[PDB]
Order: C-alpha cells, then sequence, then structure tokens
C-alpha cells in the first residue's frame, strides 16, 4: 500500500553544561534505519536495520558530512532563536524537525513535509503545495521572509519530489522482506478477577507490523470506548509492536462482551472473547 | 514553555514464563522537554547493562525512548522501571506486571 | 537519504 520516509532532528542547547547536542534519526514507515548522535566519540550516520547495511562508504561519509555540517547550522539556528524571543543565554532550548515524503501504492509522491518547532511548540512548517509556508507566530515570520527570499521552498520540495521518492522506493526494494510484509497481531483475552463481583478483561494484541491498528470492545455488539483503558501501541523491541485495551465487568457479563481487532496483516477483523477453556 | 510529563509503560517483550529468558522493557513518551532518566530495576536496585532507543519524537512533537535489557523472570525477583522529569516531584516507579 | 538543504533561521 502506501508508504513513507521521515527524518527527525533535535537540537537542544545545554547553557552551563555543553555545546549543543543534535540527534537525528532517519524511519521508513515504522522502522527506523539511521541516527546520528553529535555526543559520540566519532560522530557518524550509523546503520540501524539490516537492511541499509549494504549502503557504501560513499553514502555513510555523505549521510556523516551532512548530519555534521547540519548540527552546526541548528546549534546556530539555537542562537538565532534567542534573538527572535528575546531570550537569556541560560535557559536550555530545543529545536526539533521532521521532514519526508508519502508515497502512494503506485510510488507516486502523495505528499511532501517539513516541519519545524521551537520548544516543542509548532514554529514553521512547508505547506502542501510545497511552494508556501505557514509560520506560527511572528518569530516565525521573520524567519518566512528570509526562506522566501532564499526560495527553500523550491529546494525541499526537489528533494520531497525527487530523492526522497527515489530513495524510498529504494529502501522498500532492499528491505522488502520486512516492510513489505505485514505481520498480523497475535491475540487473545485475559481474565483478572477484581474483586469477587467485577473483573478486568483484557484483549491483547502482538508481534504485529505496521503499528496502525484498531482495539475495541463490544458489550452486546454496542461500542464500550468510553470505559475501555487503551494503552499507546508500544514497541516490542524486535521492531514489532504490542497494544492491549481492558474492561472493567461485573462478574458474570464476561462472554458479552467481545474484543475486536484491525490491522491490514489480518484476512480481516477478528472477534474476541474470553476462553476460560 | 509547556511542560508534558512522560507516560510510562514497563513490559516483556514475549509473554512471561518463569525460567525462560525474554526482554524487561520500559517505553516512557509524550514528554517534553528531552531531558528524561529512565533506569530498570531488578528487587529495587539499578540493572547495569540497559539499552535504549535514539532520541524520536512523534507528530505533536513529544518524545518517545524505549529502555530494554535481557532479564529471565522469576517468582521471587520483582522488576520495575524508575523514571524521573523535570515534571515530577519524585522519580516514578512503574512495577512490571506480567498481566500488564 | 537525508535532505542537505541548509535552513538558516
Amino acid at each position: 500500500g502506501s508508504h513513507s520516509m521521515r527524518y527527525f532532528y533535535t537540537a537542544m542547547s545545554r547553557p552551563g553544561r555543553g555545546e549543543p547536542r543534535f540527534i537525528a534519526v532517519g524511519y521508513v514507515d515504522d522502522t527506523q534505519f539511521v541516527r546520528f548522535d553529535s555526543d559520540a566519540a566519532s560522530p557518524r550516520m550509523a546503520p540501524r536495520a539490516p537492511w541499509i547495511e549494504q549502503e557504501g562508504p560513499e553514502y555513510w561519509d555523505g549521510e556523516t558530512r551532512n548530519m555534521k555540517a547540519s548540527a552546526q547550522t541548528y546549534r546556530e539556528n539555537l542562537r538565532i532563536a534567542l534573538r527572535y524571543y528575546n531570550q537569556s543565554e541560560a535557559g536550555s532550548h530545543i529545536i526539533q524537525v521532521m521532514y519526508g515524503c508519502d508515497v502512494g501504492p503506485d510510488g507516486r509522491l502523495l505528499r511532501g513535509h517539513d516541519q519545524s518547532a521551537y520548544d516543542g511548540k509548532d514554529y514553521i512548517a512547508l505547506n502542501e503545495d510545497l511552494s508556501s509556508w505557514t509560520a506560527a507566530d511572528t518569530a516565525a515570520q521573520i524567519t518566512q521572509r528570509k526562506w522566501e527570499a532564499a526560495r527553500v521552498a523550491e529546494q525541499l520540495r526537489a528533494y520531497l519530489e525527487g530523492l526522497c521518492v527515489e530513495w524510498l522506493r529504494r529502501y522498500l526494494e532492499n528491505g522488502k522482506e520486512t516492510l513489505q510484509r505485514a505481520d498480523p497481531p497475535k491475540t487473545h483475552v485475559t481474565h483478572h478477577p477484581i474483586s469477587d463481583h467485577e473483573a478486568t478483561l483484557r484483549c491483547w494484541a502482538l508481534g504485529f507490523y505496521p503499528a496502525e491498528i484498531t482495539l475495541t470492545w463490544q458489550r452486546d455488539g454496542e461500542d464500550q470506548t468510553q470505559d475501555t483503558e487503551l494503552v499507546e501501541t508500544r514497541p516490542a523491541g524486535d521492531r514489532t509492536f504490542q497494544k492491549w485495551a481492558a474492561v472493567v465487568v461485573p462478574s458474570g457479563e464476561e462472554q458479552r462482551y467481545t474484543c475486536h481487532v484491525q490491522h491490514e496483516g489480518l484476512p480481516k477483523p477478528l472477534t474476541l472473547r474470553w476462553e476460560p477453556h | 514553555m509547556i511542560q508534558r510529563t512522560p507516560k510510562i509503560q514497563v513490559y516483556s517483550r514475549h509473554p512471561a514464563e518463569n525460567g525462560k529468558s525474554n526482554f524487561l522493557n520500559c517505553y516512557v513518551s509524550g514528554f517534553h522537554p528531552s531531558d528524561i532518566e529512565v533506569d530498570l530495576l531488578k528487587n529495587g536496585e539499578r540493572i547495569e547493562k540497559v539499552e535504549h532507543s535514539d532520541l524520536s519524537f512523534s507528530k505533536d512533537w513529544s518524545f518517545y525512548l524505549l529502555y530494554y535489557t535481557e532479564f529471565t523472570p522469576t517468582e521471587k525477583d520483582e522488576y520495575a522501571c524508575r523514571v524521573n522529569h523535570v515534571t515530577l516531584s519524585q522519580p516514578k516507579i512503574v512495577k512490571w506486571d506480567r498481566d500488564m | 537519504q537525508a535532505s542537505q538543504e541548509v535552513k538558516n533561521w
């Protein structure tokens, strides 16, 4: 189906403790494949997935040079932000950037992204047209005018439409056995008495990829979202994901509750009940 | 500056059964700023060789990290995750419960 | 592959 590539930058000043740190990670769909950390002894863009290791030394040397220069750029951007917001040198501040491309089943670009934040709030974003910007405040409008004057959006449109799509299609091919292979969740319902009159029903989904999933509890076919505790989808550590949903039910009503699991790796949605035997 | 306190989930990679090797995970998410300290505990004491993922963040700009170690669950041993963040008055300890 | 376009604020 659809796929995406994303890079995430975090630049963080640490006044009085050290130079500003710069961390970059790259993802194809829900799979991280590269990382860079300016705090490392030898800062290098490094592989984080098996299918990216086959890239030659020119790729890794080029990615490392880019990440080192990007780190210097965002160290300077942190100083500029202090100017725009009239903030002191004493405080620690954070710039975050995420950018990348979404492609459809045809490998055609669906949407490009280039979003920046300052201290965890929207700062400036490339619009869907890949030619204009949206600034969140008057400080970011200063940056916007500079980027309009320097024709920055044209350069990012060229990347998002070209190299982003081309490299993603190539990463998808090199890692086809995992990236284009959907693992359905393995599911079961557990039962945990709270008292002699109440019990928790927990519906589990384990070992699935990609992370998108829908878990819902129904009682006599009626959705129980308001009474369902739904944990965040969480990484298992082996590039698969887990999730559960739980409801507190009165003792004796357990068999009227059904868990419904929707995942693209499934031939069709599941319906689960507590299976005491 | 908006500060967001971390969500914490402590869990095993596979369904735990006593005496068999597994992985102990502590997933922290939804927090900001990025400064966070996570420790995996065995019987109240820090586990020494713990690895963590590279710092990333979600669409709302909040960060997330996975801390993990190899472990073998038993009946006598209690495992937990301890998280410190600027939003917390005391380090938050979440005990590992194989039912969660 | 990461974008090489420089973003000066």
